[PDB]
């Protein structure tokens, strides 16, 4: 407890609180916009999924993790990564893709020799169908004839909650050629090729649109707390500073008096 | 006004007593003429400091933080002569200096033992052009009790502050995410708050030789009504600038007229 | 009664709405899904969508591409990368656009390049139809 150190700490916490309150407001803005654009996206994405649940798809006999590049959003990344390692283990060949640098840095080292591609520039600007199409294209143009894949992301629920979920990618044009698909006739073996490609971009887009909503609401929340902790810390250090300031003077003065009286 | 001075060059003992001398004078306009005198001690901290200097000179052991052993009595024997007796009353406006920005420093701490209210002048408020530049949320009073000012007074006041508080919240939002996710409700608290902030400013007769404007001495009744109605929603149609630097609400109305 | 869902990544037009019929542009003609049609899957083509509402005077829309789906249950879902009402399309531009395209094609030998131009031509051309 040195008036010097105390002051050193106050100095760095007052800035933290400032930068942290700023980051909160920016996020809450990004979140607000994201929450809205998410309304349509769900209906659209849930629509894309309307075919497969409405009618079975399994697989006889690619893990995609989505998040972002920026941290300071609680456990957005660690969650998907956690579930990502879990799959790769329980499993059949293993190959992976990470959208958002954070995934490529987290569920990484242990599994680099288990990578296909990775994506950057995710999260700063709102995601687009266009970005999803790049991800899809980049995959189709890959030598990985994946038979089945899963997409792991954070499904928004509220500003104070989200849930890491998984979505099956039976994109295997081959798998979409099972018994259950006998109900739908007048389907060229290659009309599906177009159908699957498309529904692949839709699912990547959906996860992407859910992800930024979860991310911006969690960064907002995390930065609200951080800022409030900072201020509290500020209030305490200040009060600790004054107690110390008063005791040093008193202490230094009693010392002078003692010496003087002894004479 | 009678001016009593204890200049900084004077020895401890003089800057020590001059506040008593000023006190003496005021007690006359109360104990001899039963008025309601006003006592201004500028500044209450230098009183205390003068006390310590005198104490040290008399060789007495200082107490916590170096002040006088008699800090509390030196203060009490003076503060207590300031009251409402049956003959009249002395009211004191004391300029306070807080050492080290430490409100628990013995000088300041002792002093609040006697204060019934604080008038916080604010540079920030001034910057809004608002004057008097008093801070409506930081300034305080012991008598702001319904059991003392009456429910009406008490409720209006508590109405003015909350609104002023709420608006404070929104202030952050407005600037960043822009002024519009604002509700039919959130847009009203602001409007009124901004009207209020202004209605709280006012022209002083002391500054007439200068503001080229006429001073206003609004009455308590007029004050509570004024704010009552803005809260009420009676002048939501009126425009902000109608309320800047005026007296009674009536003037807020007339200014609006001249402001088309 | 069929639950019809029609939307784009950005906008949603119908969500489980009870429409009597819908006309959609596919790679192979323009299928007309009825309240009771056999299950099928199809990829879209630059054209027009017609939604015969529960009450006459149908509503029109323009689609660039995407997909359409009819399931065992009377549920249908149309998904266009972009879908707009004619109300917001400038015919004048489309023309200017079909011209340029047909011009670039005349200057392209690269098979792939041509494909990208051809497709553009098809789209812009399809713009004339309801405009």
């Amino acid at each position: 407890a040195t008036l010097k150190d105390i002051t050193r700490r106050l100095k760095s916490i007052k800035n933290i609180q400032k930068i942290t309150k700023s980051m909160k407001m920016v996020a809450a803005a990004k979140y607000a916009r994201a929450e809205r654009e998410l309304k349509p996206a769900r209906v659209y994405g849930v629509g894309s999924l309307a075919l497969y649940e409405k009618a079975d798809i399994k697989t006889p006999e690619l893990i995609i993790g989505v998040s972002s590049d920026r941290g300071l959003c609680g456990a957005i990344h660690s969650s998907v990564a956690k579930q990502m390692k879990s799959e790769a283990a329980n499993l059949k060949e293993v190959k992976i893709i990470g959208v958002g640098d954070k995934i490529r840095s987290i569920l990484h080292r242990t599994h680099s020799d288990q990578f296909l591609v990775t994506f950057k520039e995710v999260g700063r600007r709102p995601p687009t169908f266009g970005d999803a199409s790049v991800i899809a294209l980049e995959l189709l143009n890959s030598g990985y004839e994946f038979d089945e894949g899963s997409i792991i992301f954070n499904r928004f629920r509220s500003v104070i909650s989200y849930k890491t979920e998984e979505k099956p990618i039976f994109s295997l044009d081959t798998i979409s050629s099972a018994e259950s698909m006998s109900i739908y006739d007048d389907i060229d073996a290659d009309v599906l090729r177009n159908y699957q490609e498309y529904s692949l971009a839709n699912i990547i887009y959906y996860s992407l649109k859910e992800s930024t909503t979860s991310e911006q609401s969690a960064r907002m929340t995390a930065m609200d707390n951080a800022s409030k902790n900072a201020s509290e810390m500020i209030d305490k250090l200040t009060l600790t500073f004054n107690r110390t300031r008063q005791a040093v003077i008193t202490k230094e003065l009693i010392e002078i008096i003692s010496g003087a009286a002894a004479l | 006004v009678a001016l009593v001075y204890g200049q900084m060059n004077e020895p401890p003992g003089a800057r020590a007593r001059v506040a008593l001398t000023g006190l003496t004078v005021a007690e006359y306009f109360r104990d001899q003429e039963g008025q309601d005198v006003l006592l201004f001690i500028d500044n209450i901290f230098r009183f205390t400091q003068a006390g310590s200097e005198v104490s040290a000179l008399l060789g007495r052991i200082p107490s916590a933080v170096g002040y006088q052993p008699t800090l509390a009595t030196d203060m009490g024997t003076m503060q207590e002569r300031i009251t409402t007796t049956k003959k009249g009353s002395i009211t004191s406006v004391q300029a306070i200096y807080v050492p080290a920005d430490d409100l628990t420093d013995p000088a300041p701490a002792t002093t609040f033992a006697h204060l019934d209210a604080t008038t916080v002048l604010s540079r920030a408020i001034a910057e809004l052009g608002i004057y008097p530049a008093v801070d409506p949320l930081d300034s305080t009073s012991r008598i702001m009790d319904p059991n003392i000012v009456g429910s009406e007074h008490y409720d209006v006041a508590r109405g003015v502050q909350k609104i002023l508080q709420d608006y404070k919240s929104l202030q952050d939002i407005i600037a960043i995410l822009g002024m519009d996710e604002l509700s039919e409700e959130d847009k009203l608290t602001v409007s009124r708050a901004r009207k209020i902030q202004r209605f709280l400013s006012q022209p002083f007769q002391v500054a007439e030789v200068f503001t080229g404007h006429l001073g206003k001495l609004v009455p308590l009744k007029e004050t509570i009504k004024g704010f009552q109605q803005i809260l009420a929603g009676e002048y939501d149609h009126l425009p902000e600038q109608a309320f800047y630097m005026v007296g009674p609400i009536e003037e807020a109305v007339a200014k609006a007229d001249k402001l088309a | 009664q069929m639950s019809f869902t029609f939307a784009s990544p950005t906008q949603v037009f119908f969500n489980s709405a009870n429409v009597r019929q819908v006309d959609v542009p596919t790679q192979t003609g323009a299928f007309g899904i009825l309240a009771a049609h056999v299950p099928t899957l199809q990829v879209l083509r630059p054209g027009l969508v017609v939604v015969h509402a529960e009450d006459g005077t149908t509503s029109k829309y323009f689609v660039s591409s995407g997909s359409v789906t009819v399931n065992a249950d009377s549920s249908v879902q149309l998904l266009a990368e972009e879908a707009v009402t004619l109300d917001m399309l400038d015919l004048g531009a489309a023309k200017a656009n079909l011209e340029k395209a047909q011009s670039e094609l005349l200057g392209a030998a690269d098979e792939a390049t041509r494909a990208e131009i051809q497709i553009r031509i098809e789209a812009n051309e399809a713009l004339v139809k309801a405009l």
